[PDB]
């Protein structure tokens, strides 16, 4: 003799529906902490989340009035207390680090508390608070030693799940402030900073473009595959693609030869800035074949060394070029002065191998 | 009754447009948090067992967020696979359902003003630069910009 969860639900719509009173939601609060211990062994979640609108709710009576810690202490405490939710069911081999999302938002609406309620120790570079008393923070070094203690804590253990890569993707890529909020040379938290940016490079950008700009700082000033004296130039010369503006701000143009200015070893790169287009090949004078090259133009300087090649049907023929180019417009009449003919051309010469523009840091195409 | 930035992402996990109103004439630099907040969503897309999806004859507004001073959401139409959201600012928030439906259907809005700047053939090979400006042309409006109509 027992009735299903819409009879719940509909019971719990109408005496949301019963008015007048003058309480602080305790008769919601009271059916909401009976469906919630109905609602802990089903291994679901989703009744979780219901429970987490209950606590957006209560989060929003308590922010109809809540500012300047005049009744913002008074809010941040309420929800100090309403970490129930994680106080409530905590168990290992659960429905994946439900609670452990919990907490991340609970730790965020604590770090809000912290950031908030005027004082300062900003530990979060991004001021989240906006315009308009459980003391865990009282200073600035120690408002970052409780924080990153928590954040490191609750960042991982939220991966224990099933495979989301949501926010320790983000979060624990976001350890810039981990040791650069005063600290200059972050080579103790090289780990993700000058190590594997190019993660919001492969995605959109102007994420990594700050990213970038934090990871510089850790060898504009600093000495000493973590072996290198310049071989981070993927991050400070090729790091002009992200940089939108080069005729505005060109010290993100200057460094990329300045960095080589005193180098010296070679790398990769896309050519991603100079495009490159073909053209109709012609003849030419003696053993000499001379392609026809059209080379664009985005980046600043000149005076290159690069040549052309062609791969047949057996082995390469690299028809060369001149290799003084000096690109500075776009689609321009490039040499491409080529000798030692592979058969004449013979046809089978699918020009598949790459044509190559090296300033001691090699960019293949 | 404001946003506070616009969302556009495709079906291959790429931001066609974080729009942000006022970041030029106003506040800079929280367009730093407000894509990370997008990308936040964007692998927060189904995590740890909440499911925004049931109904699906519309897509409707599905489950509301709350995170770090704004309130994000989403709306999947699962039609030529949109992933759009759009964020509010929690402090001018009353929090009814009248105001969840209104954001429902000016969420359906820029759905239309997306589908219509979708196939305008009046400038064809518009994929990587200005449709994207008159798209942001066609944004700046429907939320703001109401001060002098009257």
């Amino acid at each position: 003799p027992f009735e299903s969860s819409s009879k719940s639900d509909e019971s719990l719509g109408s005496i949301i529906i019963e008015g007048t009173l003058d309480k602080f939601q305790l008769h919601k609060y009271f059916f909401i902490r009976r469906l919630r211990l109905l609602k802990l062994e089903d291994q679901t979640l989703t009744a979780f989340v219901g429970a987490f609108q209950l606590i957006k709710n209560f989060i929003e009576s308590i922010s109809i009035e809540y500012r300047k810690s005049v009744r913002l202490l008074e809010f941040k405490h309420y929800f100090i207390t309403s970490m129930l939710s994680y106080f409530e069911f905590e168990n290992v081999s659960n429905p994946l680090l439900c609670e452990i999302k919990a907490e991340l938002l609970m730790l965020k609406r604590d770090n809000w508390v912290q950031g908030v309620m005027a004082t300062s120790g900003y530990r979060l570079m991004d001021k989240n608070y906006p315009n308009s008393k459980e003391t865990f923070v009282d200073e600035t070094v120690f408002q970052e030693n409780f924080l990153t203690l928590t954040k490191e804590i609750l960042s991982l253990f939220n991966k224990c799940e099933g495979k989301r890569q949501r926010i320790v993707d983000i979060l624990s890529i976001e350890i810039g402030l981990l040791y650069y909020q005063g600290k200059k040379y972050e080579e103790a938290v090289s780990l993700f900073l000058s190590c594997y940016e190019y993660y919001t490079q492969t995605n959109w950008n102007s994420i990594g473009l700050k990213i970038l700009q934090v990871f510089i700082d850790s060898l504009s000033h600093c000495p000493k595959g973590e072996s290198v004296s310049a071989s981070a130039v993927l991050t400070n010369a090729f790091l002009n693609i992200l940089k939108l503006c080069k005729d505005n701000d060109s010290k993100e143009i200057w460094w990329k030869k300045f960095m080589d200015l005193q180098m010296k070893v070679h790398l990769a790169r896309a050519n991603v800035s100079a495009i490159e287009v073909n053209l109709k090949s012609y003849g030419f004078p003696e053993d000499i074949s001379t392609k026809t090259m059209r080379l664009s133009l985005k980046n600043m300087g000149g005076d290159v060394i690069v040549f052309g090649a062609s791969d047949f049907l057996l082995k390469k023929g690299e028809n060369k070029l001149i290799l003084e180019c000096r690109d500075i417009m776009y689609g321009e009449f490039s040499l491409l002065s080529f000798e030692i003919i592979v058969e004449g051309i013979t046809f089978v010469k699918e020009f598949p191998e790459n044509q190559d523009e090296f300033i001691v840091v090699p960019e293949i195409y | 009754l404001r946003p506070c930035f616009v969302s556009l992402i495709d079906e291959s996990d790429k931001p066609i447009l974080i729009y942000v109103p006022n970041e030029a004439e106003n506040e800079m630099n929280d367009v730093l948090k407000y894509n990370v907040l997008s990308n936040i969503s964007l692998d927060y897309f189904e995590s740890a067992l909440v499911e925004w999806h049931s109904l699906d004859s519309k897509p409707l507004l599905k489950s509301i967020f709350q995170l770090e001073g704004v309130s994000v959401f989403a709306m999947l139409i699962k039609q030529t696979g949109l992933k759009i959201v759009i964020g509010f600012e929690q402090k001018s928030l009353s929090g009814a359902d009248d105001e969840f439906e209104a954001i429902n259907q000016i969420f359906e809005t820029v759905r239309k003003i997306y589908i219509r700047v979708k196939c305008n053939p009046l400038l064809v090979s518009g994929d990587e630069k200005s449709i994207i400006k008159s798209l942001e042309r066609k944004f700046d409006e429907l939320f703001i910009s109401t001060e002098v109509e009257l």
